[PDB]
């Protein structure tokens, strides 16, 4: 014997109630609160059944009910300074209670469980199962509706005082259901139903109360720049409001609330933002719609159907001399495929699909374009090109630069791919080529030999 | 006079972390020390969820009267740690003959050492392929003609129930009405997941077709078949029949539980070298069968081995542990093959549509593997 | 690192903190509570172990301070050379180490001492074991008679 | 050379996720007006669990729906029924058996046996 | 006195009734296009069976939504998949494996594992 069973619950409840209300528990008495609980659990007179577990459930439910009395009459900014201060005074406090009753946490709780019954937990995990007597009581309606009031200070309110909110969110994650199962992934089950579900519904409203209030008083060119800030700001309102598992799901429901449901006046503004030489707005604009799918391919036809309404304007301003002036019909189209090449290079991040816009759309103003129509021949377009390359690759006053001899031909190679009908080029090139070779009217024989080498690369 | 008249007789937690550091046989000796020790013995004999295997290698060909396997099982059972409940042992077909057959002497010898309550199935094959004692990292050794054998000790595992079955042949009778499939549990069992059908003395006509008929009764379910044809039987614990050596039949284990995962790969005539064999066992790895608490099986044909793959041996065994890092391996060489391609787990079943009748089971000149995850 | 412990009879011994952290009970109190301005070198009065035993425990902790804790192997008889040299002591004190190992929760010390008890248990018959530990002799002979009757075997 | 893939957990998970959908506004397209309070469900599960709903749900055009059970059913005997329909578990007590049994024999819900017969007491 | 009933046949029969309702267009409220071969299904079933028909199915009205899938998925991989989405049985064949596996990641249909497919001989 040497222990007893009722002498213990007259001095144990003098430090078990003094470890709570933390008051510098000396190590000199900690081992006295162990020697009791240890002796209580090693005797036969027989661990006095399970009473100590029950008596340790009443005291916790008395420090958690006599304490609810102060706090459940409090409005915002006060229940948020009560469930962040007296949570660190129960997480810390009931962790000394996890090693004062160590001998009741190792043998009986692992032998009283894994046998014949339930409702047996480690005393620490018992504390945060009876902590759902102050949570399924205010808080779940009184901080969740209060944290949102604080988190809804994105507008102007600085000094959010993150510390209070960080305590709340980490509390819900920590309160993850350890009831039953075993002491095994994550515990984000009491987080979804109390600070994720009722945080997203209240983050749609704050944004669809500024989205269609800013595109009614300001142009679209500022929604294209607020979006980037807010979509980035709601990626830094994580990592201080946390446990993650919300970055990939808050961002999406901040992305169809800003630009996926306003994709009606973006295409309309796209046209306006395309006649102008504006080149930085499209980059931000492309970035916004880069995140959204199903619509990256809609603002892809408009650009494809803008160079074509731009290509038959420059060769239209070429005039009438274009028929009997070979360089003009080549330089003009080349200018069109210089400026809008940079657009599909700098602005839209050299997208492979967007290159297709700078592609065949360019083909459809080189095959059946003007000038060719006027002197009706689809075959005419190669001929003007054919004369151009020969025009420069001829014996003349003087071949001025060896570099210009490559780059112009290299530039010629670019527009070659789009003509869609090679045959005429081989004819007209060869005919006057024969005149060239017979009379030796060419300089730097390698350059032309380089041209068929480029032709060897081509068809 | 010392303190532990109190301590060693009242303190429960100290009598528990003592009887764990004892051989299994001693654990049932101290079970009658006093009344508290009994409870401690039962608790310790319940945290036993590991299968233990005993084998007899070729390096113990002692030139003395006695079976090699019986000698090892005599010495090793003293140091065994778990209490065996069901046991499956195989040995080569020269260690059960003393005059022309003798068979009882070798058989009952092993049938005596094992506990009376334990269930023993005795099967003899022409060839034993076995992993030696120790850990799960031992390199498997493939033994053709030569005295070798292994014994598998299955302890009491919660939620998993294993029951042997035996259908003797007949001179003239019915086939199987219904009840023998319910007596042992091959039918009407919602949790049958692995079966290990074996067959013996199938040489005679009708008996060769007996294995054809008996399997179809309990086939077509979401179970894994495995095994083949062997020589003869040695010992079965049914307590109602003196075993007849001349009669043929079908015997095997019938695994049943809620967490018994399985896997099976056929090795057809399309594998003839190291790279092809490793490709086949890579498919087994893709089944995501867990590593721990699994035992592997390999049933092959006597025409495969040294002769079939050019001048090499231990080739299937080496490839098994090439991709599976610590699983053991046990299997026999026989004159028949049973199996298909199929994975059954807690969720998914990957049967072969095999729409003809049942022509996806009885192969010849091939090898079958298995990954029976006994436990969880 | 310096921590002073006090035995039950009133003796004080100074030990290293890390060597004391070998015991789980000492380190748990010293890590979840000791994160404050400590009482000035205040002794920790373990009131269940006398002066003599605390030396034996601390002697074991002094040698076994470089052991990486890993873990689940088949039970064996390794019992390193030092322990049985330490453990050749009369019957009573070995039992007192069991309480000291169990009270402070020293898995290594509890692991070793229980081995020798099992070894002393091994190689004996059930009945004879009483003449070396003096256990009681009870419960309906019958139960025994129909209890210790479900085994041997193997 | 044709292989199958037969699962054994898809049915339970799809039923549980449909029940979660049932308890959360979206994708629910029918309301059961019973005795004054509101119950909201799907027009696909209820046409599969029984025949009374099946005979009244088909043919009629899509849109807002009241399929009010007029007076005969109770609410104490109604709440467990849709729970069984969407989750396949029942909640029976000694003060619940009679109304639930009255509801099953009326609505003719399938996959429920009369085994709720002598379990009481 | 909570006995609680548990039926092991209440889920399979419900999913078979959903299939039967699908076949003869009995309250099908969603139409989906793959290339062009019109398919019919239930909004609720696909709202939970997959995890792409849970982001392109919510936030709409009761008016029937006609969602379309790009050419990256085809009809050779969907018909096996949508039949498994209703009967929990997915037939595989020689030409099926590649496309039926390629369909999964674009839909992330639940309770199907795309690592077991790399086991078939075929």
């Amino acid at each position: 014997k040497q222990i007893g069973l009722d002498q213990i619950w007259d001095d144990l409840r003098a430090g078990i109630q003094q470890v709570y209300t933390r008051q510098s528990m000396a190590k000199s008495r900690y081992m006295e609160l162990y020697t009791h609980v240890y002796n209580y659990c090693t005797s036969v007179h027989q661990f006095v059944g399970l009473e100590l577990y029950k008596r340790l459930k009443e005291f916790l439910k008395n420090y958690l009910t006599n304490l609810l009395k102060d706090g459940e009459d409090l409005m915002d900014e006060s229940v948020l300074k009560f469930y962040t201060q007296q949570w660190e005074d129960y997480r810390f406090s009931s962790k000394v209670l996890n090693g004062i009753c160590a001998y009741l946490n190792r043998h009986w709780v692992r032998r009283e469980c894994d046998e014949g019954r339930k409702g047996i937990y480690e005393i620490y995990s018992l504390a945060l199962v009876t902590w759902r007597d102050c949570l399924f009581r205010p808080l779940n309606k009184q901080v969740t509706n209060a944290v949102l009031k604080l988190i809804e200070k994105e507008r102007n309110g600085e000094t959010i005082n993150t510390r209070l909110i960080s305590g709340v969110v980490q509390s819900y994650v920590e309160l993850g259901l350890n009831e039953d199962d075993a002491f095994a992934g994550p515990t984000l089950t009491v987080y979804k139903e109390s600070f994720e579900s009722q945080f997203l519904a209240d983050t749609e409203r704050f944004y669809t109360r500024e989205s269609t209030e800013f595109l009614q008083q300001n142009p679209v060119t500022e929604y294209m720049k607020k979006a980037e800030a807010r979509l980035l700001e709601e990626q830094r309102r994580v990592q201080v409001y946390l446990h993650e598992s919300t970055q990939d799901e808050l961002a999406r429901k901040c992305e169809q609330v800003l630009i996926e449901k306003h994709l009606e006046i973006f295409h309309t503004e796209f046209q306006n933002l395309l006649d102008a030489d504006k080149n930085e707005d499209l980059g931000r604009m492309y970035n916004l719609v880069s995140r959204i799918q199903d619509g990256l391919g809609e603002l892809k036809k408009l650009l494809e159907t803008h160079i074509h309404n731009q290509g038959l304007a420059a060769i239209e301003k070429c005039g009438e001399a274009a028929l009997n002036d070979p360089k003009m019909y080549v330089q003009t189209v080349l200018d069109v495929h210089k400026k809008y090449n940079a657009l599909v290079m700098s602005a839209f991040n050299n997208d492979a699909g967007f290159v297709a816009a700078l592609d065949k759309a360019c083909g459809r103003f080189i095959n059946n374009n003007a000038v060719t129509k006027m002197a009706q021949s689809s075959s005419k377009s190669p001929e003007l090109l054919a004369r151009y390359c020969d025009s420069l690759l001829k014996k003349s006053s003087k071949n001025p630069e060896e570099a210009e001899l490559e780059d112009t031909l290299n530039q010629v190679m670019v527009v070659f791919k789009y003509i869609e009908d090679k045959d005429v080029f081989q004819k007209f090139y060869a005919k006057m080529l024969a005149k060239r070779l017979v009379h030796q009217n060419s300089a730097s024989d390698d350059a032309e030999a380089s041209m068929i080498s480029k032709l060897k690369q081509a068809c | 006079d010392p303190r532990s008249t109190f301590v060693l007789s009242n303190l429960a937690e100290v009598v528990e972390r003592v009887l764990t550091f004892l051989p299994a046989k001693a654990l049932l000796r101290v079970a009658c020390v006093c009344r508290l020790w009994r409870e401690c013995v039962r608790r310790v004999l319940r945290t036993h969820r590991s299968v233990t295997w005993i084998s007899a290698g070729l390096a113990e060909a002692g030139h003395l009267e006695g079976h090699c396997l019986v000698r090892v099982v005599a010495e090793e059972l003293e140091n065994v740690r778990i209490l065996p409940h069901t046991v499956l042992y195989m040995a080569d077909s020269e260690t059960f003959i003393s005059l022309e057959e003798t068979s009882m002497e070798t058989a009952l010898a092993l049938e005596k050492l094992f506990p009376k309550q334990c269930q023993v199935l005795g099967i003899v094959t022409p060839g034993i392929v076995v992993t030696p004692m120790g850990s799960g990292s031992n390199r498997p050794q493939e033994i053709e003609i030569g005295e070798s054998g292994f014994a598998l000790l299955f302890p009491q595992i919660e939620g998993i129930k294993i029951q042997p079955f035996h259908f003797i042949k007949d001179p003239k009778n019915l086939t199987l009405e219904r009840h023998q499939l319910t007596e042992v549990g091959l039918l009407d069992n919602p949790e049958l997941r692995v079966v290990l059908v074996f067959g013996y003395n199938c040489c005679k006509v009708g008996a060769s077709n007996y294995l054809q008929q008996v399997v179809s009764t309990f086939s077509d379910m979401n179970i894994i078949l495995a095994g083949g044809q062997v020589d003869n039987l040695s010992s079965l614990t049914s307590e109602k029949n003196p075993l007849d050596i001349d009669a043929s039949g079908v015997v095997g284990l019938s695994f049943s539980g809620h967490r018994i995962q399985s896997a099976t790969v056929l090795l057809n005539e399309d594998v003839s070298d190291e790279k092809t064999a490793e490709a086949a066992m890579q498919r087994l790895k893709a089944a995501n069968i867990p590593e721990h608490n699994t035992i592997g099986f390999m049933f092959a044909c006597v025409g495969r081995g040294f002769q079939y793959y050019r001048a090499k041996g231990n080739v299937e065994a080496d490839a098994f542990r090439k991709f599976f890092p610590s699983v053991p391996l046990f299997g026999f060489f026989g004159n028949g093959e049973i199996g298909c391609d199929r994975i059954v787990t807690g969720n998914f079943i990957l049967r072969k549509c095999n729409e003809v009748k049942d022509d996806d089971l009885f192969h010849s000149y091939t090898t079958i593997m298995a990954l029976i995850h006994l436990g969880s | 690192p310096s921590i002073k412990l006090q035995s039950s009879d009133g003796e004080i011994f100074e030990v290293d903190v890390e060597i004391a952290k070998q015991s789980v009970t000492i380190k748990t109190m010293l890590e979840d509570l000791g994160m404050d301005d400590e009482g000035d070198d205040d002794p920790v009065p373990l009131p269940n172990v006398n002066a003599a035993i605390l030396k034996k425990v601390i002697q074991w902790c002094t040698h076994h301070k470089d052991d990486p804790p890993p873990n689940k192997e088949k039970r064996t008889d390794d019992i390193p050379v030092w322990d049985q040299e330490f453990l050749k002591v009369d019957q009573g004190t070995l039992f007192e180490l069991i309480l000291a190992a169990n009270y402070l929760d020293i898995k290594g010390l509890l692991d070793v001492t229980c081995k020798t008890v099992a070894n002393m248990i091994k190689g004996k018959t059930p009945e004879e074991i009483r003449k070396t530990f003096n256990i009681k002799n009870d419960f309906t002979e019958e139960e025994e008679a129909q209890v210790g009757s479900t085994q041997f075997c193997l | 050379s044709v292989f199958a893939y037969e699962s054994s957990v898809h049915s339970t998970n799809v039923l549980l996720s449909l029940n979660d959908q049932r308890k959360k506004d979206v994708l629910c397209d029918v309301t059961i007006f019973v005795e004054g309070q509101r119950f909201r469900a799907h027009r696909s599960v209820l046409a599969a669990c029984s025949s009374y709903f099946h005979s009244r749900i088909v043919g009629q055009a899509d849109g807002e729906l009241n399929i009010t059970l007029p007076e005969e059913v109770t609410v104490k005997g109604f709440e467990p029924l849709i729970q069984f329909a969407y989750t396949a578990k029942l909640i029976l007590s000694k003060e619940n058996v009679d109304e639930v049994c009255k509801c099953v024999e009326f609505l003719s819900v399938h996959n429920i046996e009369e085994s709720c017969f002598q379990f009481l007491k």
